[PDB]
Order: structure tokens, then sequence, then C-alpha cells
RNA sequence: ACUGAACUCCUCACACCCAAUUGGACCAAUCUAUCACCCUAUAGAAGAACUAAUGUUAGUAUAAGUAACAUGAAAACAUUCU
């Protein structure tokens, strides 16, 4: 038994690490752990992303339903959500169309709908939002906010800074979080679609051009488990794309998408985005 | 001496809910200071680590080796502790999940060799622990064939980036 | 360019069967070649670990 | 060494830089004793520096607990979720001013080792190589000791 | 080779290059422009004799009074007192 | 251009013979080796 | 004893961090992962020459390949890309060499464009006329 | 001509590659004085730090489940036989 403290101090806060590695605990939200200030911190979210709000109405963006009646029920033993995501969300998709249909003139609508269906999807807008603190000021039932609330609370914020400072400044905020999202990502890997040449002929059908040759151009390993091809689309002796692949129908829908790709501007080479 | 095999037929699970799958039982039972080594038994340990309880009584029952006999007694004490105490309504509905052994708490003798010089001798001492699960026994892991070879060579050759650059 | 993921790391990695006549030639100025072009070292995306090799057949 | 810490790529949150630029330190979190050595220059900090700070960069919300504690912290906590606890136990004033700076320049991203100095998402606008660049078609698409 | 390849009676040949041929010839090269460009002096030993005299002896009237300058250094009451503060408390 | 056209030894050998490279890469590794294999790797691009 | 140590597991620990991940008994017995470990981090400097110089001649390698795809080699195109007063580096040219190509194959028409003006210049001595490409801009 | 170093240049930072020896700045843990109070501070002290003595004591490995060891036979386990 040696006598002292220190060594017992460390091995006995090294003994409770390990006891949090081996058996986690359950993620307890912010507002429930030490050093938590709800109105200063709606306020540093303000000041954080450099815009004004008014104050009492962020606080009304953050505030779900869930969370009002288990609020009601806990207070047998506040405006809701709805309306600033409406605004929100109805405002949201209005500009992202306008910043689209502005930069990608060559899109056809549907596409343009599956862009705006990519940018303010759950995926999209539940990955900017739990890194922009808005998953912590969530005032909600159930932890971890589940995508559908966190969700309505992200479209909130847009609706009340909507309310907060007009239409412009929200548009510069949806152009600074909701679009630079889609840097770096293919277009059908955010409009994901099926049977590319056929949609590829019906779009060379509305420029009344002749419908596309699909031509092996060059090839490699025909007769190997590790084959290559390049299928060009040629119309009229001219090609519109070509793209490899590991047979010869991967490399024919693949070069319709690249075609595709061509056709609306959505090329890898394209103009970026203007900040 | 820790102790922390026996403890494991005490942990609570708090009632299931509608919507939820039927949980498989699990059944611990171990024997302390098994007069056999740690290392013979981890051949009889080893033979039954997947079989049913039916299966590994049959293997048991005719295996030469000491501790076959021994670890039959485990098997029926935790069939039997199974159907009372755990709440398992078949008796053939059971497969080893783990059949482990550690060490016991040895001795050391003195073993006399040709001279003044000797050794020490160790009375050797095991363990053998049990976990019986409730259900059919899992299937055999099948060999991979040459589909599953040729997809795993396939996805490192889409798996691979030109490295040290952009 | 303008191609998706998969099929542009298919493309760029994928090798490229050689034809190569040795009638008359000297055997280790065929296999100069033969060697750069087994290793992978007639592509700028060569490393060691790659495996970005090809095939070459000398007849 | 490298090969026994874990590496990762060279990336920002949200796209730190395009739009613009967001502040990626939500909450400090001091932790101060009232009557203690350990915590004399966190203590100056507190009744010089840290309202200045507190003034240079609003997007900070900060917590000084002012609890007995036998060694001062401070908890930076980021956007991403990330929480960085160091100790300002038995440090001068301007090396609190340096470490709080530095704590509020930099990110939610792990320390780790970085792979790449560099993070191109396109990094190909000529389009990239393929052994099928650089090599001049044939006509008919013909191969070697191929007649037809 | 009879042993140890380098030293020794019996030691292993090694040859002269197309390299190191070239990396001695232009050895010679910069040396012979050296041996242009010390042929023609600017004085004689006559006419350079004293011309930085002063400028010598005032540069080691810096080094030796560099060296008697040379003491313990001050001390002050305010780094003593100023020990004081390890202790300092809030109320 | 051209227009579009319209046991364990054995299957080591047939997928040796078939990738062109050598059997060593089909055996197995024990599982030391599938322990130490970073199962998230980082990714990139 | 009057003061013997107590914190004593920390430094065990402090060494035994690093050895995680070794065979044997590296990664448990003390003596032994001291040895590796100290071993393991003087690998781990003196490899980071070997780093910037196994990227140098990675890059040289990647140069060469493309540039014999172009017809030249690398000492023509190296040379050459110098007296063109074009100072880009070996990484960049290892990454035009993949990603954009038809920089690179310009580059190694502009490179054997001036080597071309190198032989027909040392061809014809005497006065003649400069080359194009071969003029030096003068920094002052 | 190219390649080619820890030389030299370059961006930032600099007290940060020798034996025996010698000079200096710090310092783990322990106790004492006084603060402190989820483990500390300024001092004062000392059985004050171990990858090495065919080191000592204890534990457990390897060699190795190896070398070695042990019960004449049938039967009713009364007995008989060799
Ligand atoms: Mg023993
Ligand atoms: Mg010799
Ligand atoms: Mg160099
Ligand atoms: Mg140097
Ligand atoms: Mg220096
Ligand atoms: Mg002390
Ligand atoms: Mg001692
Ligand atoms: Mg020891
Ligand atoms: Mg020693
Ligand atoms: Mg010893
Ligand atoms: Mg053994
Ligand atoms: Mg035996
Ligand atoms: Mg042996
Ligand atoms: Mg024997």
């Amino acid at each position: 038994v040696k006598k002292g403290f220190r060594a017992a101090f460390r091995f006995q806060k090294e003994l409770e690490r390990q006891r949090l590695l081996r058996c986690p605990p359950p993620p307890v939200r912010r507002s429930e752990k030490p050093n938590w200030d709800y109105h200063a911190e709606i306020q540093a979210f303000g000041h954080r992303l450099q815009e004004n709000f008014s104050l009492d109405l962020l606080k009304t963006a953050f505030v779900n339903s869930c969370y009002i009646k288990s609020e009601e029920a806990k207070r047998q033993q506040l405006k809701s959500n709805q309306e600033l995501s409406e605004q929100g969300t109805s405002f949201s998709q209005t500009c992202l169309t306008q910043f689209l249909e502005d930069e990608y003139p060559d899109m056809p609508t549907e596409g343009i709908k599956n862009l705006v269906d990519f940018l303010t999807g759950e995926e999209v807008v539940c990955h900017v939002a739990r890194n922009l603190a808005v998953e912590q000021l969530t005032l909600s039932e159930e932890f971890p906010v589940p995508p559908a609330v966190l969700q309505q609370t992200f479209f909130a914020v847009i609706g009340a800074l909507l309310q907060s400072s007009g239409p412009e400044r929200t548009a510069l905020f949806i152009r600074d979080f909701l679009i630079t999202q889609m840097t770096g990502k293919e277009l059908f890997e955010m409009w994901k679609i099926i049977n590319p040449m056929g949609l590829l002929v019906e779009e060379l059908k509305k420029r009344n051009v002749s419908a596309p040759e699909s031509r092996l151009t060059r090839q490699s390993g025909g007769t190997t488990a590790l084959p290559l091809y390049f299928v060009g689309l040629y119309c009229d002796k001219k090609l519109i794309a070509e793209g490899p692949g590991e047979t010869v129908l991967v490399a024919e829908e693949e070069a319709a998408r690249v075609a595709l790709r061509k056709l609306y501007g959505f090329t890898e080479n394209r103009r970026p985005w203007n900040y | 001496i820790s102790r922390k095999w026996e403890k494991k037929n005490k942990i609570v699970y708090p009632p299931q809910l509608p919507g939820e799958p039927r949980r498989p039982a699990e059944i611990y039972h171990c024997r302390r200071q098994i007069k056999y080594s740690k290392d013979k038994m981890w051949y009889l340990a080893k033979l039954i680590r997947g079989m049913s309880i039916d299966q590994a009584l049959a293997q048991l029952e005719f295996n030469d080796k000491k501790g076959a006999k021994i670890i039959k007694e485990v098997l029926l004490e935790a069939q039997d502790m199974a159907v009372r105490d755990h709440n398992v309504e078949f008796r053939s509905n059971l497969y080893i999940a783990e059949s482990t052994s550690g060490r016991g708490q040895c001795l050391k003798r003195i073993r006399y060799h040709g001279r003044g010089r000797f050794g020490i001798m160790e009375k050797v001492y095991c363990h053998y622990f049990v976990k019986l699960v409730e259900g059919p026994p899992p299937p055999p892991e099948p060999p991979k064939t040459a589909v599953a070879h040729a997809k795993e060579y396939i996805q490192q050759l889409r798996s691979r980036t030109i490295v040290h650059t952009l | 360019s303008s191609f998706s993921r998969a099929p542009q790391q298919w493309a760029t990695f994928a090798r490229i069967w050689y034809l190569l006549d040795g009638k008359m030639q000297p055997p280790g100025k065929l296999a100069a070649m033969a060697s750069i072009r087994l290793q992978g070292l007639h592509k700028p995306v060569y490393h060691a670990l790659s495996d970005c090799g090809d095939h070459v057949v000398i007849m | 060494t490298a090969r026994g810490t874990p590496s990762r790529f060279l990336a920002s949150v949200l796209h730190n830089g395009l739009g613009r630029y967001v502040q990626q330190l939500q909450r400090l979190s001091f932790s101060v004793s009232r009557d203690g050595a350990s915590s004399r220059g966190a203590r100056e900090f507190v009744e010089r520096e840290v309202i200045d700070f507190a003034r240079r960069n609003p997007g900070v919300v900060i917590y000084v607990n002012s609890r007995p504690c036998c060694v001062p912290r401070v908890v930076a906590e980021y956007l991403n979720g990330a929480v960085r606890e160091e100790s300002i136990h038995c440090k001068s004033v301007e090396e609190i001013s340096t470490l709080v700076q530095k704590l509020a320049d930099q990110s939610g991203l792990d320390v780790i080792r970085i792979r790449k100095p560099f993070h191109t998402d396109n990094p190909s606008i000529q389009g990239q190589w393929h052994p099928f660049t650089n090599k001049p078609t044939t006509f008919r698409g013909l191969r070697p000791r191929e007649v037809q | 080779i009879p042993g140890r390849q380098w030293i020794g009676k019996h030691r292993r040949p090694r040859f002269v290059s197309l390299r190191a041929k070239q990396n001695m010839i232009r050895r010679l090269e910069i040396e012979a422009e050296n041996h242009y460009w010390l042929s023609m002096p600017y004085m004689t030993r006559e006419q350079e004799r004293g011309h930085a005299a002063v400028r010598r002896r005032e540069a080691f009237e810096a080094i030796k009074a560099a060296a008697t300058s040379k003491f313990p250094p001050h001390r002050f009451i305010a780094d003593q007192l100023d020990h004081l503060n390890v202790t300092k408390k809030w109320s | 251009t051209k227009p579009i056209p319209r046991e364990e030894g054995p299957m080591i050998e047939q997928l040796s013979k078939m990738f062109f490279t050598t059997k060593h890469r089909w055996y197995p590794h024990g599982r030391y080796h599938r322990c130490r294999k970073n199962l998230n790797p980082p990714k990139d691009r | 004893l009057r003061n013997r140590v107590t914190d004593r597991y920390f430094r065990i620990q402090e060494v035994l961090k690093h050895a995680r991940h070794f065979r044997g008994r590296k990664n448990r017995c003390y003596r032994l992962a001291v040895r590796t470990v100290i071993r393991a981090f003087v690998k781990c400097t003196k490899a980071r020459y070997l780093k910037k110089k196994n990227m140098r001649t990675l890059w040289i390698n990647r140069i060469t390949a493309a540039s014999q795809e172009h017809g030249l080699k690398y000492p023509a195109l190296i040379g050459n890309l110098v007296k063109c007063q074009v100072e880009l580096n070996r990484k960049v040219l290892a990454d035009l060499a993949i990603y954009e190509p038809k920089t690179f194959k310009s580059l190694a028409a502009l490179a054997s464009r001036r080597r071309h003006e190198g032989f027909a210049a040392a061809l014809g001595d005497g006065k003649e006329p400069e080359g194009i490409f071969s003029r030096v801009v003068q920094y002052h």
C-alpha cells in the first residue's frame, strides 16, 4: 500500500474513462447538461450566422408542436412551428428554383424539381442543421431529434429570417448554406434516374435532332473478366458523348448520361457558382 | 478469485413491447476447480461451440477423454436449470453459444529428479464456462465461392484511387 | 470528363493488352519495353501499390 | 507516429468558406477557482481579457463558472458537436489569450493526421487521364492482327 | 578479394568513369579562374600598409570593452515583491 | 468506330487463371489481419 | 520505503500506448515495447527525408511516363521547360500529367518546340535571328 | 543533359544530433509548513524515479501436454488361474 493521493486520483479517473468507453451513456440533449443559457444561445445563433433576427420570433421558430403536446402533458402532473416552416419551405423552394432556373437554363423542369427535392431533402437539410447548432436549439419531444422535425425547424429559421430581414438576406442565406451542398456532386447523384437512353432520345427530339447511333469507339480486354469499352453516341456522324464501361450496356447508358449532362450545362467543367 | 460468470444469469431485462421480436434466452453455467488442465479442456470445449445441446451430449457420451463426462454433467445441469429457472420451454431448443475453459487455482508439489535437484509440479485445476442460447443453432459459415472472391477482387479494383496526387 | 465516379475510376485503372512483335529483335530491348508496360510505368497513374500494370503479348 | 494514429482528409464543416465564413466555435466554458494559485492567470484573464474577447466575436457564448476547482479548464465546444477540453492550469494571461484565440481560430475537426495538404472536389477540368487519351484511333476501329 | 576491399595490400580496383573525369575537369577550370583573379592586386604590399589600422583598433576596442563590462545584473524590489502575487485571491 | 455487337485448389486456379494474378491473394488471412483492417476508411472527393 | 513510486502505471502507459498495434509481446510487455517504440520513433523521423525523396522520384516517374506518351523524354522536357522560363515544378507537372493532359500536351509541344529551336540555333552558328520561344524575359 | 544529400536556397519556426567529463534550465511522486479542496500552489526536506547486475522474492509462460510414471488374468468381486 503506497501512500499518496495523486496516483489513486488519476487512476480513479482513468477507471472512469474506461467505464465510459466500455458502457457509453445514452446521448442526453445539450439543454439537460451544464453551461446552458437558452436565450444567450439563441442570440449567439443570430450573431453567428451574420444576420439579425427578431429574437422572440426566432424563439417561436425553434418551438415544435410535439414539445408543446408533451409540455402540456407534463403540465397535467406557445405558438407552434408550422407557420414559419410553411413560409420558409415555400420561399426556400421558390428561391432554389430561381437560382437553379437562372444558373441552369438548359435543364428540364423535372430535373430542377428533383434538384430542389435534393437540396430541401432530409439528408441535406438535416446535414446542414446539425452543424449550424440548430438541433441543440430545437425544443422537441424525443432525442436525438427526428429528421422531419429538424427539417421543419430549419425552414422555420428560414421563414423567421424572411420576416426578420426580408427576401434578399434569406436569398443569400439559402445561397450560402443550401446551394453549397451541391458542390462537387454529380447531377445523377442528386437527380437519380432510370434508363437515361430513352430520356436522352426525348431530349434529342425536343431539339429536333435525329436519333443517335450508339457506336463502339475504343475497347480493351473484350474476352477477359475486366473489359473496358468506350461507347460513343453519334448524331448524324457527330458525337455528343462517349463513356466507358465494364460491359457494352453500361458504357452505352453512361454515355447517355454524359450526353444528358452536356445537354443541360451540368458538365464537370461548367462555370462554378458565383458568390 | 473472480466469479463474474455466476452473476450473468441475474441480469433482468425490462418487459418487451408488442412491436419487438422475441428475445432468445441465455443461460450461463460453469463449474469451478475441475481437476483437469485448461488446454485439455480446450479441445472438448472447442468441439461443442456451435452444436445443439442434444448433438453435444451425443458427442460427449462417446469421447474417451476425462473431461467429456464433466462437460456432460455441466450441460445436463444447465439444461435442467434452463427448463426450471430460466423459462426455456423446449429442452431440445438449445445450442451452445459459448463453451470456454479458464484456469483454476492450482497447487504446487515437489517432483524429485535424479540428484539433489528437483522440480515443481503443479496440480492443475481448471474451470468450464457455458452460455447456452435458446433457439436453433446458427448455420455454419458457408465457404465463399468464386463468385464471392471475384466480387471481392473486383470491389478492390473499383475501390482504388490515383494516389499521391490531387 | 463529366463521367460518373465508378466509370471514370474504371476507365483510369483498366489495363490494356499490348502486342509486340519480336522478329529480329534483341530480347533485352524487348524486355525493357515489356517490363515498363508490365509495371505500369507508361501510365502517369503509376504507383507501385495501385496495381496498374498491363498485359504484354510478345509474338 | 502516423501508423498508430488515425488519419483524415482535409475538409471543412459545411463548406465553411464558399458563401460566408461561419465561426465554428459555439461555447467556451471556463471553470476558475476563486482562491487558488492554479487559476490565478485564469482570474486575471476574466478580470481583463474575457470581456474584450467576448466582444471581438459575438457568435461565441462564454460560461465562466467560478467553482472551487483544483485544476482550471477551458472547454471549447464546436458547431459539429466536437468538444475539446484543454487545461489553463498555471498559465499566464498572455498564454491564455493565445490559447483561447487558438481555440477560436480552429474548427471542430480532429487534430489527427491530415493525409493530403489540399482538397479539390473537382480535380480535373480538361478530363482525367485514361489509357485511351494520347492514343490515336485507327480506321474502322481495327485492332492489331485484325484483317476485316 | 583478399580482405576488407578498400584498405590493404590487395585492394579491389576502382576506375574513373566519365562522371568523375568531367567533375574533376570542371573543378580544375574553376580553380584556374581563381588563379586568374589572384594575379592582379589593386595595391602593392607597401600601399596597403596601415590602411585599416584605425578600424581594426576600434574593433578590438569593441571586443576588449565587451570583455571588461561583464558583471552581475541589477536586482530589483519589484521582482521579489512581484513573487507575492502567487497567493492573489478574489473576493 | 466499330458498331456495337448484338474445392479450394481448383477454385484458386480458376480465379488465378480468370484474373491473371497469382494464387496467393485468394488464400485467406487470419483474424489478426481481418481485425487490423480499417473498416471505416476516410472517403475523399 | 520512505517514498517509493506511486505514479508508475502512467509511465508504462505513456510508452505502451504507441505499441497497441505491434505484433508479439511488443504490444504488451514494457521491456520489449520500449525498444520497439523508440525504434519506431527513430524510423518515423528518418522517414520524412524519405517521404520527400520518394514523392520526388514518384513525380519523375509520372512525368517520365506521360512525356513518353508525347514522344519526348524526361530530360528534354524538364530542361526545355526551364529554358522557356516556365518554372513549374515536378509536383505540378505530375498533376497536370494526370488530371489535365491537354495542358501537359501543350507543355510538351512548347518544350519540344524550344528543343528544336535549340537544335536549329546551335546548328546555324554565328549571328542568326533568335527563336520566337527562345527569347528570354529580362527582369530588373 | 538529367538524376542525386540532413550542403545551399525557399515559406514559417529556431536553445533543440557526439564518448568519458563538465556547465545550465526544468521536474514525477512522497512527507512537512502554509494555501488549496475532483488534486493544487510557494517553499522546505528525502529510503526522491530501473528496458539490463548468470540481481533478490513472488506470479505465470516457453521447452510441452513433451520426457517420465503406473494396475498379471477371468469372475459371484465368495473365488480360481498364470
Ligand atoms: Mg509448470
Ligand atoms: Mg575482405
Ligand atoms: Mg532534389
Ligand atoms: Mg544545414
Ligand atoms: Mg536554426
Ligand atoms: Mg514540491
Ligand atoms: Mg533509491
Ligand atoms: Mg520493474
Ligand atoms: Mg540500462
Ligand atoms: Mg533484473
Ligand atoms: Mg502446456
Ligand atoms: Mg499422453
Ligand atoms: Mg519436442
Ligand atoms: Mg514415453
